[PDB]
RNA sequence: GCGCAAGACGGACCAGAGCGAAAGCAUUUGCCAAGAAUGUUUUCAUUAAUCAAGAACGAAAGUCGGAGGUUCGAAGACGAUCAGAUACCGUCGUAGUUCCGACCAUAAACGAUGCCGACCGGCGAUGCGGCGGCGUUAUUCCCAUGACCCGCCGGGCAGCUUC
């Protein structure tokens, strides 16, 4: 039986949609299919910053960040943890999870 | 046995005038022995350094490319050879509810030097804008990047390297790309992202004297 | 040994640091990339090939990278940092906090940091399938 | 690190966004023919809907000749795992993957939902065209014109809610 209105899927007024590569399996998705993560990191890490601005020769220097576009299949991110199962109505909100509090 | 460094003499870099900070760091290369000339060796070296580093107070996200030509006596004199920003400054302005708009031009100089100009600008949000995207139409992008490639244009055809590379230390002419569009549809985030040298005329020792006062 | 320069002016190298999810590569060269100074990777440490990508081998190759820089008055260094790129991953390996932390703390100085790993406009297929790795 | 060359590929911007009869379609510029929607106090005046026969196109794979062969890679040769592995993992790698010209007419070719027409509840958005209206902005002005703001109408992709 049918599971989503939608099919899992963004597909809407269109036949086709090019595929892109999982970045853990290269396995083929459909670019409305699969689950999209933008992650802005630092390169150092908190364990390293005490470290590295003692060592720097400029005053005030602000440290580079690094922006990333990972695309999961659907077996990677449940295996990953990156996205859970959830009962039948709580499946219908799309609302970003509160980590923005 | 013995150090392979033991053989190798240090030579200074210097910049050309357009520059404050003249000094830009130090190169080793192997001495002499028949027909292995250091000189030789150390010619055609790219140097990629910050312009923070050479106009101490501009901005840290541009980059200058030099190119040695000479060996005066201990100091290796360099050529402008490019120019483009950083990674994190290209990655941080590319955002996603907005357009992107991206040109190219080839245009020679004046005294012989061919170049190829990339430019990129950002669509900009309103202050009083209620809707979530800022996308232009396309013939509104056609307009914006035909107004890109004309300003490029005459301002490297008509003038010569020298000051040229004048008008890429402050970035003077994303600025004027920008006035000249907020017509169309305001830009946000509009700058001159690579320059890319082509070819030289031949190489002139008089021309290069002048480049460092 | 060195060049002759006063104590109170830095030289500066460039260290290239290419850590991938199998080995990690710790190179200092001078200010154009053309003559190399120093390189050490994790494989020249350990000696099990499981722990050439260890942020502990990291660590024992900037230590002796940083070591051997001070002795040819290398006092500063920019920092390239690199992943594998191309078709694959574009994340650095474990190895890359650690080699950040031993040249530091040997005593360095700290330039610009910045990503230098390849980002293809568009490229060639990618390793796999269109099933990808099943393991 | 500096160059040279070869073929493939158009990232990030890229969206429950757009176009096409469907397969399908994404770097710049130029040429060529085509198309929907909207606008209309233009024109013809029933010229229409669905369709046996008969036709055009039709992913991928596959077949014939030419060209080229980067990457990936059925078959095959190996190295591992295993009680056994003719598999899953790894190293190579043929046909193929690319282009030109002919065949092939098949897909979970799916909204698993034929096409044309009328009636039957609300609400907020979005893409295009048109109409109206305070006020910001293109620096200080003339009007049009663009970018926002608040509505109305038509045709689209959808969404939420309802005894
Ligand atoms: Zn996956």
């Amino acid at each position: 039986t049918k599971k989503r209105r939608n099919n899992g899927r963004a597909k809407k007024g269109r036949g086709h949609v090019q595929p892109i590569r999982c970045t853990n399996c290269a396995r083929c998705v459909p670019k409305d299919k699969a689950i999209k993560k933008f992650v802005i990191r630092n390169i150092v890490e908190a364990a390293a910053v005490r470290d590295i601005s003692e060592a720097s020769v400029f005053d005030a220097y602000v440290l580079p960040k690094l922006y990333v576009k990972l695309h999961y299949c659907v077996s990677c991110a449940i295996h990953s943890k990156v996205v859970r199962n959830r009962s039948r109505e709580a499946r219908k909100d799309r609302t970003p999870p509160p980590r923005f509090r | 046995v013995v150090d392979p460094f033991s053989k190798k003499d240090w030579y200074d870099v210097k910049a050309p005038a357009m520059f404050n900070i003249r000094n830009i760091g130090k190169t080793l290369v192997t001495r002499t022995q028949g027909t292995k000339i250091a000189s030789d060796g150390l010619k055609g070296r790219v140097f990629e350094v910050s312009l923070a580093d050479l106009q101490n107070d501009e901005v840290a996200f541009r980059k200058f490319k030099l190119i040695t030509e000479d060996v005066q006596g201990k100091n290796c004199l360099t050529n402008f050879h490019g120019m483009d920003l950083t990674r994190d400054k290209m990655c941080s302005m590319v955002k996603k509810w907005q357009t992107m708009i991206e040109a190219h031009v080839d245009v020679k100089t004046t005294d012989g030097y061919l170049l190829r100009l990339f430019c990129v600008g950002f669509t900009k949000k309103r202050n009083n804008q209620i809707r979530k995207t800022s996308y232009a139409q396309h013939q509104q992008v056609r307009q914006i990047r035909k107004k890109m490639m004309e300003i490029m244009t005459r301002e490297v055809q008509t003038n010569d390297l020298k000051e040229v590379v004048n008008k890429l230390i402050p970035d003077s002419i994303g600025k004027d790309i920008e006035k000249a569009c907020q017509s169309i549809y305001p830009l946000h985030d509009v700058f001159v992202r690579k320059v890319k040298m082509l070819k030289k005329p031949k190489f002139e020792l008089g021309k290069l004297m002048e480049l460092h006062g | 040994l060195g060049p002759q320069v006063a104590e109170g002016e830095n030289v500066f190298g460039v260290c290239h640091i290419f850590a991938s999810f199998n080995d990690t590569f710790v190179h200092v060269t001078d200010l154009s990339g053309k003559e190399t100074i120093c390189r050490v990777t994790g494989g020249m440490k350990v000696k099990a090939d499981r722990d050439e990508s260890s942020p502990y081998a990291a660590m024992l190759a900037a230590q002796d990278v940083a070591q051997r820089c001070k002795e040819l008055g290398i006092t500063a260094l920019h920092i390239k940092l690199r992943a594998t790129g191309g078709n694959r991953t574009k994340t650095p390996g474990p190895g890359a906090q650690s080699a950040l932390r031993a040249l530091a703390r040997s005593g360095m100085k700290i330039g610009r940091i910045e990503d230098v790993t390849p980002i293809p406009s568009d490229s060639t297929r990618r390793k796999g399938g269109r099933r990808g790795r099943r393991l």
